């Protein structure tokens, strides 16, 4: 149950199965052993000054493409901290990622590499799914010939990634179910002979097609892309993937494709390793000085904009953002193996959550982008 | 890059040359030219109109290409009309092809 290519599996998710095997004495070997000498390695590379642009460059080492975009993939990977409270009341830390933008992009390399890098997975797409094959069915078995109860896709996707292509050509009807998934991380099923609650802990990784040929500078968002505004709140990242024609960017791009058809970065096993250690061993906590800062960005995101609330010119801001400035922190945390977040943590969350929908390019007024200011 | 070596597994070589690339090109190119198979004064003349009867220097592209559609035109005229006088530095599309701007 182990692979070298692939990340180790939840433990937050598996806590007495682990107690069960060794009451069992089942040596079923479920995370990998680390040796000194490689445990040695971690923190001489942690300790290193370029740790976040080498982490995010070699996420994927073959694809040219913006870091920002890379970064909150090295994020999701992460994840924020999990937090179980004693009187009840869950509250996780799985983050949900939206890739708008013209056709013609690396969109869907990026699902692809994310799907066989995390150890459990699901690749829709969106004209192709039915809520019955979302979450639950019954079904005949040809050796016993009875009535069994199977699993469905995003059960099965229960601590890892679950991707969705084409969300935009998706019924209202599929839609419905992501409503709990994305609010409580569960399904409640009351079919004929199964009433209960199911745990689906899974991140969200989607990717739309704008209307139309390619997106239009001249219209706002909320006219670019068919998905209703409330639904575009719920995501703690929506990524504005826009082509610009600029020389020296294409320069670039042409010889970093044409290196590929010939005959620093960290190979695979390393990167996975590193990873799962963070995710293993440390858990961020937060401070005042952090809390501070996040009170005064939320207050500020919210006061812009007051105006334009009645048009659906932007996307409306909401507690959500909060919760993803929170998740982007911790994570930013977890990564560098620390376990206090201080201000940094949460400016760089906020110049990523701003970066992402291109706000520093944007008309408050007209929703409108400026391409001479969108620079790669 | 895919054109170019199908050609090359065509000539059953090992190194890709210039001359398949060219192939290519001219493949890519000729796909389209049934769209370029037959004016730039009326309409000029009939653009210069309806700045007057505006007075700014501004004017919305989806206008002029209703009111030139309407008058009977090819969309290929408009298209060389455009470009051609765009390079005499008389106006430019800006936007993205949302209005055009006459240099003073």
């Amino acid at each position: 149950k182990v692979s070298d290519k692939r990340l180790d599996v939840d433990t937050s998710t598996i806590e007495q199965e682990l107690m069960q095997n060794k009451v069992d004495h089942n040596e079923v070997e479920e995370v990998r052993q680390i040796t000194d000498q490689d445990l040695a390695k971690i923190r001489e590379v942690a300790a290193r000054e370029d740790l976040y642009s080498l982490l995010a460059r070699s996420i994927a080492p073959s694809i040219y493409e913006l870091e920002d975009v890379k970064k909150g993939i090295l994020l999701q990977l992460f994840g924020g901290t999990n937090k179980t409270f004693t009187k009840g009341g869950r509250y996780r830390g799985d983050i949900n990622i939206l890739l708008c933008g013209d056709p013609s992009t690396s969109k869907s390399q990026i699902l692809q590499y994310v799907h066989k890098i995390t150890p459990r997975g699901v690749y829709t797409s969106g004209k192709g799914s039915s809520a019955v094959g979302l979450t639950a069915y019954i079904t005949r078995d040809v050796d016993t010939k009875q009535l069994v109860l199977e699993s469905g896709a995003l059960v099965l996707s229960d601590g890892g990634v679950c991707c969705i292509d084409e969300f935009d050509k998706m019924s209202d009807s599929t839609r419905s179910v992501l409503h709990e998934v994305m609010e409580q991380q569960t399904i409640s099923i009351a079919k004929a002979g199964i009433i209960t609650t199911l745990n689906a802990r899974s991140s969200i990784l989607a990717s739309a097609n704008p209307i139309g040929s390619r997106y239009n500078p001249n219209l706002p968002v909320t006219e670019n892309i068919d998905l209703p505004p409330p639904l575009l709140s719920r995501f703690d990242l929506v990524y504005l993937v826009l082509d610009k024609v600029d020389e020296k960017n294409d320069r670039e791009l042409a010889k970093h494709l044409t290196n590929l058809y010939l005959e620093d970065v960290l190979p695979v096993e390393f990167l996975t390793m590193y990873i799962s250690y963070a995710k293993e061993h440390i858990h961020p906590i937060i401070t005042e000085a952090a809390k501070t800062e996040l009170v005064r960005a939320y207050v500020g995101m919210r006061k812009m904009g007051d105006d334009s609330r009645s048009d659906e010119k932007r996307i409306t801001a909401t507690t959500r953002q909060l919760e993803s400035m929170i998740r982007l922190a911790e994570a930013h945390a977890k990564m560098k193996l620390k376990n206090v977040v201080e201000l940094e943590d949460v400016q760089e969350a906020v110049r990523l959550i701003r970066s992402a929908i291109k706000d520093y390019a944007t008309d408050p007024k007209t929703g409108k982008i400026d391409m001479n200011l969108v620079q790669t | 890059i895919r054109l170019s070596q199908a050609l090359a597994k065509l000539r059953l070589a090992d190194m890709v040359d210039i001359d398949d690339v060219e192939e290519a090109l001219r493949l890519v190119r000729v796909s389209k030219e049934s769209l370029y198979q037959e004016p730039t004064t009326k309409i000029f003349t009939i653009i210069k109109k309806m700045l007057q009867e505006t007075g700014k220097n501004t004017l919305s592209y989806e206008n002029i290409v209703k009111t030139v559609r309407l008058r009977g035109f090819t969309m290929l005229q408009l298209s060389n009309c455009i470009q051609e006088y765009s390079y005499l530095n008389v106006w430019h599309l800006i936007n993205e092809g949302n209005t055009l701007k006459f240099v003073d």
